[PDB]
């Protein structure tokens, strides 16, 4: 559930079951479920300017 | 393949290989997860053609993962029991059954 | 309900349940079945708007 949550269900909704290649579909499960990086302080800041 | 395509099967035959050596694998979720290929995209590979025709130029989805090789299972599972949790109302099944 | 509200937790909580008794039911095959449900559709109750 935390796996499945931290990629599926934070503040990005993903659709991508419906694509029909296997190779195609898997890399990008395989990078959902990697997770949305911890950013760093100076990626913080150059969002905030 | 070429018995095949003489009689118009139009389906890829079993394919030889040796029964896999038991290692940690669990087989029923493999199972499970066969069944959901098929549900979703097991349309890439019906017979909805009446031609023997596949259009050149238009690219093709790669669906290994209607293979039972894929799932490492073999011929030599065909009437092994599994767990397949609930589908066709039922909790175990044969693979040949499934 | 009433405390996730308040705090603004945009998830539904988990709910008490007994403990569900030992019949021939394999609950392998189902924990599969909730992978499969969250890749599809996860983005259903993901935290986008």
């Amino acid at each position: 559930l935390s796996r499945l949550r931290a990629a599926y269900t934070l503040k990005v909704g993903s659709e991508y079951t419906h694509i029909l290649d296997r190779d195609e579909r898997t890399w990008l499960q395989d990078r959902l479920e990697a997770g949305m990086p911890k950013p760093t302080q100076a990626e913080q800041k150059y969002i905030l300017q | 393949d070429e018995i095949f395509d003489a009689m118009n099967v139009p389906y890829t035959p079993m394919r030889w290989a040796q029964d896999v050596p038991n290692t940690g694998v669990d087989k029923n979720t493999r199972v499970m997860q066969l069944i959901e290929a098929y549900r979703s995209r097991g349309h890439l590979i019906a017979d909805t053609n009446p031609l023997s025709w596949v259009q050149p130029g238009m690219p093709v989805p790669d669906h290994r993962d209607l293979d039972i090789e894929t799932h490492n299972l073999t011929i030599w599972d065909l009437d092994r029991t599994f767990n397949v949790g609930g589908f066709g109302g039922k909790e175990t099944m044969t693979l040949r059954e499934v």
